[PDB]
Formats: C-alpha cells, structure tokens, sequence
C-alpha cells in the first residue's frame, strides 16, 4: 500500500499485443526444453561443451517462464502489490537474463581457452566448467538480490526512476557498466578466436558463424539504450520510456534465437 | 623343389586325419541333449535363481 | 610330373574326408531338438558397471573363484577388479600399450598379457614385497600375439599371428612344443576342460584341434567364409562354437567330425568378436560389432534375448565359472556384469 | 623384507620422545602401518594405525591426544611422537606392516622393537589358560573366546592368531580364523565359529614353544588377548 | 556403515588406485601419436636416423616439440589389428618420388608407383581411418630433379602431364596422382609435402600439420564450425 502513488508520480492497448510476446516466451520455453532434453539424451556421445550448452538452455528455460510471470502482471489490477513482492518480481525478471548473459560469456571463455591449446577437447567434466557455471549463477544471484537486500529508492522520491520506479539511479549505472564490460569481453574473445583460426577450408565459414554476434548485439541493444537513456534523462524529461517495457520485450528475443544458432 | 616338402607333409597329415572312426549325428545330438537337460537346474542364467542367492544384486 | 601327383593324392584324400563326413550326416540337430520346449525370453539387467579404463578394452578373463576379474585395455594398464564390490585390487602398468589379450591363472597367482610386441608377459601378483613384478617375458614368436591361456602355473599355451601356436615352459622360457599347420593368422584359442586338447580358429576360415601332449593336429573343421575371431568349447569338451566375421556363429562336434548348427539372423550383418557358452550349454552369448550381444538358444538356434547396454563395439566377454554372471567389455572403456 | 626401529632408552616422566622405524626391502608406499606396544610381562597391546597414504589414522583410547603417528614415504620411515610420558608407558614397541585388499594377509611382518623405560565399543577377548604342559609329538589345542560375534555379514570372521617365541618378535600364524599364513608349515589349523575360536596343532616341535595371541579386526581398537604359554 | 575395517581400507586403496589412474590419464591426454607407415623402399631408415640424430616388434620413438609430446609408432612392416590405430592423430605416409620408372624385384611386370598407390588406396579408404589426417612426404626430390631432365615421362604413364623437362610439372602430377585416390575425404585433409636432401624442417612441418589437424578437430567439439 505504498507503490501505487509512487507509480502515479512517474506514470489501454497493451493487453491486445501482450499475448504475442506471451506465446513468444511459450515458444522460447518449449524450444529450450527440447534443447535441454537433447543435451540430456546426447551427453555421453559428445564433448563437454554440451554441459555448457544445456546450462544456457536451463537458464534460458527460466528466461521464458519468469518473463511470462511479468507480462500478465502488467495491468494496474496487479500493480497494487506489496513492495517486497514487486521487488521479487523484478529480481526474478533480472536474474534469469543475467544468468543467460553470463552463460554466454562462460561459453565464450571456454571456447577461447579450449581453442588456444594444442590438445583435443573431448572431456565431459572438469574444474573450470563448474567454476564458470557457479560464478554465472552466483553473480546473477548477487545482482538480483541486491535490490531486495536494502538498496532501494524508498525515501528519496524526487529522483527515483521512470521505468523501474524503486531503483535509485545507481544500481542502473552498475548494471549498465557490467553489461558493457561483458559485451566487450565477448566481442574480444570471439575476434581473437577468429584471428587465431586465421593464423592457421573452413575459414570462409568461421567468419560467417562468428559474425552472429550480430544477433546478440542487435537483440541486447534496446535494453542497453533504454537503461542508459533512463540514467541520462532526469525525471519528467524524456517521454519515450512509458513504452520502455516493450523495448525490454526485445530483451527476450535473444532467448528465442540461442537454441537455433548454438544447435544449427 | 622346395614345396615338395609341403606336399609330402600335407598328404601325410591328410592320411593321418582321414583314418578316424566317427559316430552318427543322431548319437552326438542325443549326447548334447542329455548334457543340456541333465544340468538345466545348475544354470543360474537359463533359470534365474531368486534375489537371495544372487551375490551381485545383494550389494 | 611328381608335384601334381601329390596334389591329386591330397585332393582324393580330401574327397575321402568329405565322403566320410557325408556318410554320417543322417539326421541334424534341428530334426531331433524340435520337440523340447524353448527357453522363452531371457531378460538380463546390468548389475555392475566397472569404470576406470581410459581407452578401448580388448580382453578380459575371470578368476576361478568366480569373483576376481582382469581387464586389458589400450590405456596401457591391467586392472584386477573385485566384481562383487566394484573396487580395484591391483593396477598393473604395461611396458607396451599395444595389448590385445589377457589371462588369469587357474590358481590365481600369475596373470599373463601380450600384444603387438610379440612377447607374453607373466606377472606375479602374490609377491612378498607388495608389488606386481614382471615375472617372465616369453619371446620367440614372429607375429602379434592374439590369445594366451594358462594351463598350469608353469605351462602356458598361446597363439600368434605368425601362423603358429606354442606351448611354453614359464620356468625356463623356451617353447616346449610348437603347433603349425594353419595358413593365415590365429586370433582365438580355447582349452578343453581336461586340458589335454585345445582348438584355435584361424584367419583362414578354419579351426583346428591339437593335443598339447603330442604336438600334432587331430582334426580340422571348415565351413565358414571369413575370419574366425573367437572360439569356445562346450562345457563337456565334445563341441565348440566359432564366431566369424560374416555374421554367423556355428557349432562343430569332435566325434561326428562335422558341423551341427548355424546361428545367423537376417537382421545381423556384423561380425562376432567373442562367443561364450553358459554353464550347462543351453545358451551361446555372442558379442557383435553392432554394439550389443545376443543370447542364442544353442539347441534350436532361436535367438532368446539381447544384452544391449553398450555404446561401442563389444570386445571379449566371459561367463563365470559358477554360472552367476556374464561380463562384457566394450570400446567405450566400460565393463558391465549382466545377470 | 626388513623393519628396524630406533629411539628407545631411559626417559624421564613428563618428557617427550620420537620413535623411528626404517623399512628396507618392500613397497612401503602401499602398506598401512601399525605400532604395537608390549608391557614387560603383560602381553601385546595396540597403540596406533596410519593408512597407506596419509588418510585414516587411529589411536588407542589411552594414548589419544598425547601421541602422534606419521610416515615419510621418500625416506621409507615411520615416526611416533610421544608427549607426556607416563609411568604406564614403559614398553617394547614394534612396527607392523599390513596391506588391505581382497584376499590379503594383514599384520604380515613384525619388526624388532625398541625398549623404552621411564623412571618412577571395546571388544573383550579372553584366553583359555596361562600355561599348558606339552610333549613333542602330541596334538594340542588353544581356545580363544570373544564377546561380540566377529562373523561379519559378508561371511568372514576377523580373528587372527600370532605366535611369539621366547626372545623374539611375534609372527603371523593364521588370518581370518581359517587361512594359513605364508611360510607356515601345515600343522596349525583354525576352527570354531561365532564367539568361540580354536587353534589346533599337530605333532609339535622345539620351535612351537611360545605364547599364542588372538586378535580381532572388526573395529578399532584392535584388542589382543592374554596369551597362552606353551612350555615343554 | 555396514563395512568392516578391512572393507573400508580396501575401498581407500581403490580410491588411491583411481587417483593414480586419473593422473596417468591426464599425462596421456595431451599426448600426440603419429603413426609412420612408408612403402619400404622409400628411405624410411634415412629419415628415421636423421630425426634420431637431430633430437622384431613394434617400434616407437618419443620426443617433444614446442612443449608438446609426440609418439611416432613405427610399425615393423594385417586385417583386423589396424583397428587399434584409430584415435592415432595424423598418420604419416612416406613415398620415394624417384621410383616412377623402376620395377619391383619379385614382380618384373607391374610398376612400383601403381603398387604404392594401391597401398595408399587400401590404407586411406579404410573406415576406421576416417578420423586421421594423412600426411604425405616424398623423399629423394634431388633424385627426381636429377632423373627428370634426362628422361621423359609421357612414355611411362598415359595420364596427361605435359612437358617432361621441369620440376613443378612432374611434382603437381605426382601430387594429383596421389591425391586422386581418396573417396569423399572430408574432416581429414591430405597435407602433401616434398622432402629434399635431408634437413631439419621436417619435424617443424609435421608439427604444423598436426597443429592444423587438432585445430580443425577442436573446431567441431566446440560447435564453432
Ligand atoms: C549481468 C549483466 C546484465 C544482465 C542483463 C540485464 C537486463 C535487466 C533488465 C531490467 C528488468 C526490469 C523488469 C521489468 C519488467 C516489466 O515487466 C515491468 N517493469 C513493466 O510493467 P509496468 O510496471 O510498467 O506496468
């Protein structure tokens, strides 16, 4: 009984279009369920990168369902919610996308390390892979629980936000900085992998496969843009963020296309 | 010249192998049936024993 | 000439052999065992999986106490498992990683091994220093060593890919007896239960029956069309079963001197790597190239089950001496113990 | 195979010592090692056990916290660090090798022992007598009664038999109540089942006179017996 | 735990055996084996002895190159025991190039070249060797340049070659006549080479080829293809 006026402080044709993204996340979760069961049934016949793939699928699986639990709760009848449960809703929306992006970075790290060596990569378990998956899920845990931990905007109402109205303009700086760092690391790793394979019949196709960082960039760019514009615009200044959740819909379109590219 | 030793040893081995008394296939078949039917109880793969004498599943 | 006369004598002797074998084939094993009831269907479930090998497993052998194993693999190791509790007793590092056979002495003291190095290594497990030393290295063959079976703790008979078998003297190290007469390689060996006779199957589509006391070939059995990758006696030592490469097992008989049955199915197109009878002789397991064993009813040829649990070609298998288990071993570096 | 110990001599009470055990002739790296004391005339008593690597370590309930066993594999040595030497610690100390797999014979080879004199749940096993008179040529018997059933569920009782000749170190005679040890002549047999064990000897010789001990190996601490003396 | 003392100690011994097996399988997972099967009359001994001086049964030569350990399994040169020489990276063939106009001793009718090519056919077209990357040397190129400017070659073989009085023509002809023997050879390229009077570049070339093979094979487990 505190967040309604806080929404109307920075406040009809949305539910007629939200069903499209709900069935989109349904397609996401069924595709990632097929990829997860195919990793489960074909793990003893392949390398350890499958263990890095299904993990993505697993995280991407939640990237479906949690986002579903955001869309039907878009109406104001559902926005009359206790602040801690709203914080839990937003943390659940945040954690399963942070874990997806960090699973992408873990795959890129393992690809670089495994292609740097002069030994055949055909194992099924190690220490680096558990460390990378654990660091992925743990950093997503810490960055998703940090809003509920006490870092909030309840008390300083003048400069809270426009789209995440209980986030005090600095956690946004933190997440945009970390996302920029992750994007730079991923593009640097894949550029160096391409240069290494260029150092030594398939070089005309490895660039075609590695220029599919395009999907990651053009699918995670609207989220980065909207968050940076939120931090850049002051309150009641920029009028485009009221549709900003629509831009965040693009944020899960990546979760549509990872199962079709990493398993062609 | 050289293979003539192979020829002598081959015909001598064939001579020594050809002179053996054989029994009928009915008698040998009956012998195999008698062995397969007299020891049919002592086979824990033909007839499985219960899980209280099987030492591999009793942990 | 003179060589053609001896060749004609050999040909007429072979014709006499064929007529003598045809004169005894009055009935068959099918026209006699067509009244007894079949065995039904035999479900066998994996009871243990013995992990620890890191490469393709090429052979194994059971101890005569029905509990201890031994398994050679291209890892370069020779592990002695405890099959009841899955734990390893010994692990032996080989001098040459190209191992293709294995044995286990009938008393449990020694263990043999051999491969592409042309030698047979005899290891002594019950030393007073707590180690497993190379007790002997038997050299004298000219081709790869395919099979070796202990006879006593002092005698071993083995078969190499130089068209020879040999009976040794582990104390001194010299070949006591040499067995010649094949044409191609020799890839299989099996000893009679009384250990006076043995049979081998050559890469010549033929099998032969020697007696270790004399040193001569008693009988030879033809009828296959390809290699003979495996051989095994019937539990009373009056029949054996070869496993060939043309997807067909057979059952020869030493007194009728002929072939009795032909275990082959139209779905089966891959060669046998290893056969092994059951304790009473009413089954005939046969590991195949298509990743799974079979269970042939050895009196009517009716296939009666499938042990499909491996995901690569299954190498040599073996049925225990007391009867309680089968133990396959395949190229995915896993042994299994069906029951 | 040879074990030899060092570090004995007179000690003052409340001090500290270190006993050393050098092992030449076998594969020390794969052999669990026990220490076993012996009072002046009061029979054997277990002290400590250290595993084949450096894993499971056990002590007797009367030396826990004071003593500390350790092993050094590249030098082939075994050390016992004894602190707070009480008056009840004067004893002769032996090393014992023991290797554990399927069908092994632990407590193989006892060392020679050092004498150490200072100035001044629990399975109970009892022996039949303390001295019996015998004649060379007679078949004799020795009884050892336990208190807990040593017949484990997998079928093998864990009772051992050792023999100590006058003026020497004890040797393994029978392991697991039926199996004969190596180098032992075919005159000693083991029998009984449950909680009543028996060692029967055929016609005896001048090398069969000594004291016979019965151990157990179900659970630590391994509790020896009181010993039966075979005098002519 | 229902286990006695000796049972627990035996399980501990088993875990220590397992640790030693895992360590020895880590030490042998970064090991590169290279099978060596020439044609007999192709100067195998000369290359072997020069490699031995710069650095009955089956032979084997250990060495190390740029912190990578190589095994060279020289088999003492049939049907079912070359199936253990799978998972052996980069079989290394070896042919004498100047042996196109001589004729075998035991067979005074057929040419040595077609015989070596038939050996190549039977070896490469095996099914188990569909994961090994054939290298192909050609020794005695100085013999080839000595014996190419004095004779012709169109009179020897019916396949079109062109002018008989140079080196690059007969070299590309030999590489084409050797390469054309494959049947749908993907995921295992054929690194041909040309070894002159003996030198030290050979093992550098072999390391480059095995590095390329292991790169193209890591580029499929990572799904990065
Ligand atoms: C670790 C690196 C970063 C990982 C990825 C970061 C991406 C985080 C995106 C922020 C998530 C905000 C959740 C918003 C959900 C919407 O359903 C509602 N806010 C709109 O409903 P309204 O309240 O408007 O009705």
């Amino acid at each position: 009984n505190k967040v309604q006026e806080h929404y109307n402080y920075t406040k009809t044709s949305r539910q007629v279009a939200s069903a499209f993204i709900v069935i989109l996340c349904c397609a996401i979760v069924v595709e990632n369920l097929l990829v997860l069961i195919a990793v489960a049934r074909n793990s003893k016949f392949h390398s350890a990168m499958y263990l890095f793939l299904g993990n993505l699928a697993a995280s991407d699986l939640l990237a479906g369902v949690a986002f579903v639990a955001n869309t039907l709760l878009s109406g104001s009848v559902t926005l009359r919610l206790t602040p801690v449960q709203w914080f839990a809703r937003e943390g659940s929306a945040f954690i399963t996308l942070s874990a997806s992006v960090f699973s992408l970075l873990a795959i890129a790290i393992e690809r670089h390390v495994a292609i740097a060596k002069v030994k055949l990569y055909g194992s099924d378990k190690s220490c680096r892979m558990l460390l990378l998956i654990g660091a992925s899920w743990l950093i997503s845990l810490v960055l998703g629980g940090l809003p509920i931990l006490g870092w909030n905007c309840l008390g300083h109402l003048e400069a809270c936000s426009t789209v995440l109205p209980l986030y005090a303009k600095h956690y946004v700086l933190c997440v945009v900085t970390i996302f920029s760092i992750i994007l730079l690391a991923i593009v640097a790793l894949y550029v160096r992998i391409y240069c290494v394979v260029r150092s030594s019949q398939t070089l005309a196709l490895l660039k075609t496969v590695t220029i599919v960082l395009g999907v990651f960039i053009v699918c995670w760019l609207p989220a980065f843009s909207i968050l940076l514009l939120d931090y850049a615009c002051p309150v009641h200044s920029c009028p485009i963020l009221y549709k900003a959740h629509y831009f965040f819909a693009v944020s899960t379109l990546n979760s549509l296309l990872n199962p079709v590219i990493y398993t062609w | 010249t050289a293979s003539i030793a192979q020829a002598r040893k081959l015909v001598e081995q064939l001579k020594m192998e050809a002179n053996i008394d054989r029994i009928k296939v009915s008698k040998a078949a009956a012998d195999l049936m008698a062995y397969c039917e007299a020891h049919a109880k002592e086979d824990p793969l033909l007839t499985p024993v219960p899980a209280s004498e099987n030492p591999f599943r009793e942990k | 000439s003179e060589l053609d006369q001896l060749r004609q004598e050999a040909e007429q002797l072979k014709n006499q052999i064929r007529d003598a074998r045809k004169a005894c084939a009055d009935a068959t094993l099918s026209q006699i065992t067509n009244n007894i009831d079949p065995v039904g269907r035999i479900q066998m479930r994996t009871r243990r999986t013995l992990r620890g090998h890191l490469a393709k497993i090429y052979a194994m052998h059971w101890g005569t106490d029905s509990r201890l194993l031994v398994s050679a693999s291209q890892d370069g190791k020779l592990i002695i498992w405890d099959s009841y509790t899955t734990n390893k007793v010994h692990a032996i590092p080989l001098r040459s990683s190209w191992v293709m056979t294995c044995a286990y002495a009938p008393s449990g003291n020694y263990v043999a091994c051999g491969g592409l190095d042309n030698i047979c290594s005899i290891y002594n497990l019950k030393t007073r220093e707590g180690n497993v030393r190379v007790s002997r290295e038997l050299a004298g063959h000219t081709g790869y060593l395919s099979c070796c079976r202990f006879l006593d703790d002092n005698q071993i008979v083995t078969s190499s890919g130089d068209t020879t078998c040999a009976l040794w003297d582990i104390e001194t190290g010299q070949q006591t007896t040499t067995f010649t007469g094949h044409t191609g390689d020799v890839m299989s060996l099996s000893l009679a239960p009384d250990t006076r006779l043995f049979v081998s199957g050559a890469c010549d589509a033929s099998a032969k029956l020697w007696d270790v006391r004399e040193g001569m070939c008693r009988q030879t059995f033809t009828g296959h069309e390809s290699d003979i990758n495996a051989i095994c006696f019937f539990p009373n030592g009056n029949a054996f079963a070869t496993g060939s490469d043309d997807a067909t097992c057979r059952l020869f008989d030493l007194r009728a001197d002929q072939e009795l049955m032909t275990y082959s199915h139209d779905n089966i197109i891959c060669g046998i790597t290893s056969v092994s009878f059951s304790k009473s002789g009413r089954l005939l397991l046969a590991g195949y190239d298509d990743f799974n064993c079979n269970v042939w009813d050895a009196l009517k040829a009716d296939r009666a089950g499938v042990l499909a649990g491996h995901d690569n070609r299954v190498s040599c298998l073996g049925v225990t001496d007391d009867g309680m288990a089968v133990a396959t071993g395949s190229w995915d570096s896993f042994l299994k113990i069906w029951n | 195979v040879q074990l030899v110990e060092s570090g004995g001599g007179l000690v003052q009470p409340g001090g500290s010592r270190k006993l050393s055990c050098s092992a030449s002739g076998f594969a020390f790296s794969s052999f669990g090692m026990h220490w076993v004391r012996q009072a002046p005339e009061k029979g054997l008593e277990w002290v400590a056990y250290i595993s084949s690597g450096s894993g499971t370590i056990y002590y007797a309930d009367t030396v826990k916290g004071r003593f500390t066993i350790s092993r050094d594999d590249p030098k082939n040595t075994l050390f016992l660090q004894m602190t707070s030497l009480r008056s009840e610690d004067t004893a002769m100390y032996y090393c014992v090798r023991s290797i554990y797999y399927y069908g092994s014979s632990p407590f193989d080879f006892w060392g020679q022992g050092t004498t150490l004199t200072v100035s001044s749940s629990d399975i109970v096993m009892t022996q039949a007598t303390s001295s019996v008179p015998v004649t060379p040529g007679e078949s004799v018997s020795i009884s050892c009664r336990s208190s807990k059933s040593l017949l484990h569920s997998n079928g093998n009782t864990y009772l051992y038999w050792f023999l100590q000749r006058p003026g020497q170190s004890p040797q393994l005679l029978i392991y697991r109540m039926s199996n004969l040890a190596s180098g032992v002549p075919d005159r000693f047999s083991g029998s009984g089942s449950g909680t009543a064990f028996t060692l029967t000897i055929s016609r005896l010789e001048a090398e069969d006179v000594g004291v016979y001990y019965c151990m157990q190996h179900l659970e630590y601490p391994l509790t020896f017996g009181a010993g039966t003396k075979l005098e002519l | 735990c229902t286990l006695s003392a000796e049972d627990k100690a035996a399980v501990e011994r088993s875990k220590m055996i397992d640790r030693n097996l895992r360590e020895d399988g880590e030490k042998a997972a970064r090991l590169v084996k290279i099978l060596l099967l020439g044609a007999g009359e192709s100067g195998k001994s000369t290359f072997l002895k020069q490699m031995r001086i710069i650095h009955k049964g089956i032979h084997e030569y250990d060495f190390e190159i740029k912190n990578v350990p190589f095994k060279m399994v020289d088999v003492g040169g049939r049907k079912r025991w070359f199936e253990c020489f799978d998972s052996v990276t980069s079989i290394l063939f070896l042919v004498s190039s100047s042996e196109f106009d001589q004729v075998l001793m035991e067979d005074r009718l057929t040419n040595r070249l077609t015989e070596s090519l038939n050996i190549f056919e039977t070896i490469v077209n095996n099914r188990v060797f569909s994961n090994v990357s054939i290298i192909l040397f050609l020794n005695k190129t100085d013999l080839l340049e000595e014996k190419v400017q004095v004779v012709s070659i169109k009179d020897y073989f019916l396949e079109f070659e062109g002018d008989p009085h140079c080196l690059r023509d007969v070299q590309k002809f030999l590489v084409e006549c050797f390469r054309g023997k494959r049947r749908d050879q993907q995921q295992k390229p054929l690194y041909h080479h040309f070894t002159t009077a003996i030198n030290t570049e050979n093992i550098r070339l072999v390391f480059r080829d095995v590095k390329d093979t292991i790169l193209h094979d890591n580029l499929k487990q990572l799904m990065l293809q």
